[PDB]
């Protein structure tokens, strides 16, 4: 499963 | 008498089907509506009006305009895993108590798509 | 009071409740987590090694420790399977299922491949 | 992400 990356 | 985890899973299942409807998948517009209701702050907070289009593009198993459940789940994985990392870095050491119906909303406002 | 944001909090805080300060789950922590959060599930498996097998199949799981993304891959695997089941047997079908929890019911129909 | 497979 590919997962989108969110950053902070 | 479902456990907390069982109810959370059910929430995610049923949320997908609520916006997917009978065709059983989400269009981009479906996903936009889903996100505006279920992650109220989120899209608009992004400083990017193509945010949903970019997200749609980066969702596993997602290539001809359609977002299936597995693809929908990868979105939730990305968001939750990023929320957790923020929580671990910035919040966990700092309090024993955390507000329900509040903390993930607060953390989502700190996130931007890569 | 978004239901999705609530569900995410549940998943995050469930992991940390059982992982504690060390911030990961052991095999024993996972067993205790599953016993409470998926009541009946392991016992329904006909297998005293079900948890050991599950761990083996988790993502980024290699040294006896289950981190959060690993934990999330467990939730993903169970939820995706429940959804396939639901779509096939409960959604269009038509329904009149009167249980309190459809996910509890579907979980009693699953086993690990 | 790898995902465990469950069956029915």
């Amino acid at each position: 499963m590919k997962i989108p990356k969110f950053t902070f | 008498m479902p456990s907390q985890m069982e109810h959370a899973m059910e929430t995610m299942m049923f949320t997908f089907h609520k916006f997917a409807g009978d065709k059983g998948y989400l269009t981009k517009e479906d996903l936009r509506v889903l996100m505006e209701k279920e992650f109220p702050g989120f899209l608009e907070n992004q400083k990017d009006p193509l945010a949903v289009d970019k997200i749609m593009k980066d969702l596993d198993q997602c290539r001809d305009g359609k977002v299936g459940f597995q693809s929908f789940f990868s979105l939730i994985a990305g968001l939750t895993i990023a929320c957790n990392d923020y929580f671990v870095v910035h919040m966990k050491q700092e309090n024993l108590y955390f507000q329900g119906d509040s903390t993930v909303h607060e953390i989502l406002s700190k996130l931007s798509l890569e």
